[PDB]
């Protein structure tokens, strides 16, 4: 026999966003690869959120945030007033399959 | 054949003595703020506006009666790129204010309330997902739209007609006026003009803007020509209104919002919906527009909800059917976006379930 | 004389269901009624009611005395309509001193808190950019600036209670008029009372103000032809 | 001693003349339900109230102004084991009502409103 | 090495409440033992809800109906105005040991 075995991750804040124009947090698969973070290549879903702020959810923020399961998370200075971002991070799910 | 008549939204026109007997029925002014930068005002002097600030988008400028705010805010590296964030409805003065923000959130007096809210004549009630509604029975009612992104829609009841100021206009059927400051001139451009009107003096004055961002990119130049350009389509869906509003002032907001916004899709869809919405306001019904464009809008819809083309009236809520509902005595023009299909309610807890799975409700009590 | 509140505490208990229930809900009664007579009644709960403290929401604790306002974080950001109010004080479960419960309702000290401006969200220990000034959002209280020469005198919105028109909300060439709008007090140097500012660090007269006719600016006593008339600027106005 | 005064919540008096010269500061009544069948009047005329309906609780009965109502629900087998279970505060005439229910939740004009709200002064 | 095993059980409706003034709905584990239920010694929590509408939680129900975790869902019909008690069935979190 083989079950599907699933769980979560832990937090992964790999970066702190800049001030300025250019500036913000970009929280990439392809980055935590090259940081050394464990990124597994099959997933199902992820989970963002502000590091700062661990209870408001990412709607109530109502910053210009673009989170998906196959890229990460980006969040771009420019985009939003004030031109800043907060310091976010991101957990992903990962599933293997062990014999019953 | 003479004899007959036909009447529009706004004048029926009766075929006789040779000519065209017209006469008006009364007709609720319109201004609009679309894609963050251009506005639409009561008189219809379509004009760009570039700033970041809070701007008094509408105000009876004889007392402080209700004054619709509207806060820009620069949304890129280019001091072109604007998004609108708030609207703000002032109202007895400053004793209340109804704050729309553009993730949906609803502040009244500051403080965060969910929809809808029945109060002092006040109705907040979203009909769809895309939109929320803000009745008021002072006169004026807001059409606030979320998705794709922020846009302000504004109905005036005739009566104030040449009796306001702001950005909108004073209202009283001349486009050569709209530009009157409070220091009795016509102002010459948008930006000047709007520069007189700011909330907070220490705001940068709005600038005037004339480097087309579609000049920058070529692809962006393809992707927002190939797109917009369903708009002056003959065959397209649009085509229904074009015999009534002239599409060229859209089809040049379809162009500088896509080809200057990061999410060229998303300022696509808001100008097609634009032109959707103030086609429908001057009553047609246009419908399946979205072939192979802004589909990705269909699937978002919540869990349990669907599209809809033609939402012109209130939302069927188990409450609502059981024990009526203040809600459904507004009348706004059919706007489109996700609701629950009809034969279908919206319990208290949202979930959409067919009448016999919900309860009605005595005294405030579930009864199954 | 708690007669009469025996009388009912016996007729409850006797008579309630969930007996306890009752049973605390009279002793509470009792309690609330000497509060509003002037009395502080506390550690009344020995061995008695406590299933009333242990069912506290989660980061939330019991207290004896709610004398006032729930602290909130949105209030120590832009102030509280709620929060003057003046009621006899209650018990029951609420955010520990010197916590504050953010919006998604759980309860963190003031470091973890955003300022709020304008409604939006402003993550503590961060500095922003807005209008032209440079703000930052500490511990929960939202603290700009952008101690003077000229006339115009140095405003702080520390002293004030929170949501003062700020040296934002300065009286200006043309922001007398229409009159200006802010939910976040800014402290800056602001003219003193009589007069406005040029808007480029000067105290004048507020009838003299320089009109402003399509980007240009104007001094009092200039004349402009506008078409095939002429105005000239007077009083703020042509 | 002579020269003190002490003051109550609701009055204040001062020992002097060999007595006490007292006067009465300014009091907000306060009725009460309590047990879901005790009611403690503005007069403090503690009663025991076993109804099954909703009553005008206290109202400014010159005019409508405002009608504080409570509903009064039997809770049990015996006709005497009672619960408070609303309080609707009418306002205006009945333009306006705020409901407070049993469990917390309050409505404002029979919509459920979430706390704290502030609008019309209330 | 051993590890957790958690998982809910289906929902358990053992009674429709009758209408009067000693009617009502009692979920109980014993009773549900003897009607032939299979419920679990040990758990950690339990869940209620109203058949009819499983949807609104139980307390925005507002009835008089106590759930315990180690003894089941009671409504009896006095306690509530009206003099009913609505549908209500339970599930129960049954948790054992696996070998690594
Ligand atoms: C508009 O004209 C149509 C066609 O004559 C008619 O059916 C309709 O009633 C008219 N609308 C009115 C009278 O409001
Ligand atoms: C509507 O406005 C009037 C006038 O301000 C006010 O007296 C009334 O309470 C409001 N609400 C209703 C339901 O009439
Ligand atoms: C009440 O009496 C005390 C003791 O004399 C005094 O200090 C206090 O001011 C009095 N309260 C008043 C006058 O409101
Ligand atoms: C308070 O009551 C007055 C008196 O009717 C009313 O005019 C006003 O709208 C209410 N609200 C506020 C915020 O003053
Ligand atoms: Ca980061
Ligand atoms: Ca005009
Ligand atoms: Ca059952």
């Amino acid at each position: 026999c083989v079950r599907e075995v699933c769980r979560w991750s832990s937090w992964y804040n790999g970066h702190r966003p800049e001030p300025g124009l250019g500036g913000g947090d970009f929280e990439t698969f392809e980055n935590l690869r090259q940081r050394g973070y464990q990124v597994c290549p099959v997933l199902a879903d992820i989970e963002c959120r502000a590091a700062q702020l661990p209870d408001m959810p990412l709607e109530e923020l109502g910053q210009q945030v673009d989170c998906d399961r196959m890229r990460g998370l980006m969040c771009a200075n420019s985009q939003q007033s004030p031109p800043l971002c907060h310091d976010y991070e991101l957990r992903v799910l990962c599933c293997e399959y062990v014999p019953c | 054949s003479p004899g007959t008549s036909f009447n529009t939204t706004c004048s029926s026109c009766t075929c006789s003595g040779g000519l065209w007997q017209c006469q008006d029925l009364p007709c609720p002014g319109t201004c609009s703020v679309q894609g963050g930068a251009h506005i639409s005002t009561y008189d219809e002097k379509l004009y760009d506006l570039h700033g970041d600030c809070s701007y008094v988008l509408s105000k009876k400028c004889a007392d402080s009666s209700f004054t619709v705010l509207a806060e820009l805010r620069k949304c890129g590296l280019t001091d072109n790129e604007n998004c609108l964030k708030a609207v703000t409805l002032s109202l007895d003065g400053g004793d209340t204010a109804i704050r729309v923000q553009a993730d949906g959130g609803v502040f009244l007096n500051s403080i965060y309330t969910q929809l809808p809210l029945s109060a002092a004549n006040i109705t907040l009630f979203t009909p769809s997902s895309f939109f929320i509604v803000v009745q008021t029975g002072l006169g004026l009612q807001l059409l606030v739209q979320l998705v794709p992104l922020m846009q302000v829609f504004v109905r005036l009841d005739p009566a104030h007609q040449g009796q306001m100021c702001g950005l909108c206009g004073n209202f009283n059927q001349n486009q050569a006026d709209d530009f009157t400051a409070l220091s009795g001139v016509v102002e010459a451009t948008g930006a000047a003009f709007a520069n007189t009107w700011k909330a907070q003096a220490a705001c940068a004055n709005a600038r005037n803007s004339f480097e087309d961002p579609c000049s920058l990119s070529v692809e962006n130049e393809n992707y927002a020509r190939h797109w917009c350009s369903r708009l002056t389509d003959p065959n397209s869906a649009f085509s229904r209104c074009h015999s009534i509003i002239n599409p060229k002032p859209f089809h040049s907001n379809c162009m500088f919002d896509t080809c200057n916004c990061e999410r060229s899709e998303d300022c696509l869809c808001a100008a097609l919906s634009s032109y959707v919405h103030a086609c429908a306001a001057k009553g047609v019904q246009l419908s399946d527009w979205r072939d192979g464009v802004c589909t990705k809008y269909m699937q978002n819809c919540p869990k349990s909800q669907r599209y809809a083309y033609v939402v012109d009236a209130c939302q069927p809520t188990c409450r609502g059917l059981s024990e009526a509902d203040v809600t459904c005595s507004v009348s706004f023009v059919p706007v489109d976006g996700c609701t629950c299909p009809a034969g279908t309610f919206l319990n208290d807890a949202g979930a959409c379930v067919p009448a016999q799975e919900c309860p009605c409700y005595a005294h405030g009590t579930v009864l199954a | 004389n708690p007669k009469p509140f025996h009388s009912n505490c016996m007729f409850d208990t006797c008579n309630c269901e969930r007996s306890e229930d009752c049973l605390c809900a009279a002793l509470s009664s009792y309690v609330h009624a000497c509060a509003a007579k002037g009395v502080q009644l506390s550690d009344w709960r020995d061995g008695v009611c406590t299933k009333y403290m242990q069912n506290c929401p989660k980061s939330q604790r019991y207290a004896y005395v709610v004398d006032a306002c729930q602290p909130t974080c949105r209030g120590l950001s832009e102030a509280d309509v709620t929060c003057s109010v003046s009621f006899v004080p209650v018990d029951g479960c609420t955010c520990p001193a010197g916590t504050f419960l953010n919006d998604a309702g759980a309860c963190v000290p003031a470091q973890e808190c955003p300022c709020y401006a304008h409604g939006t969200v402003l993550a503590p220990g961060e500095v922003v950019h807005d209008e032209g000034a440079v703000c930052s959002c500490t511990g929960g209280k939202l603290s700009c600036l952008g101690g003077c020469a000229a006339p115009m005198v140095y405003l702080d919105c520390s002293n004030s209670s929170a949501g003062t028109p700020g040296a934002e909300c300065l009286r200006s060439c043309h922001t007398l008029d229409v009159g200006c709008f802010s939910t976040h007090c800014v402290s800056g140097c602001v003219c003193p009372p009589g007069l406005v500012s040029d808007g480029s660090g000067g105290c004048i007269a507020e009838e003299d103000c320089p009109c402003v006719h399509n980007e240009a600016t104007y001094k009092p006593g200039e004349t402009i032809r506008v078409d095939c008339n002429t105005c000239t600027c007077r009083n703020r106005r042509w």
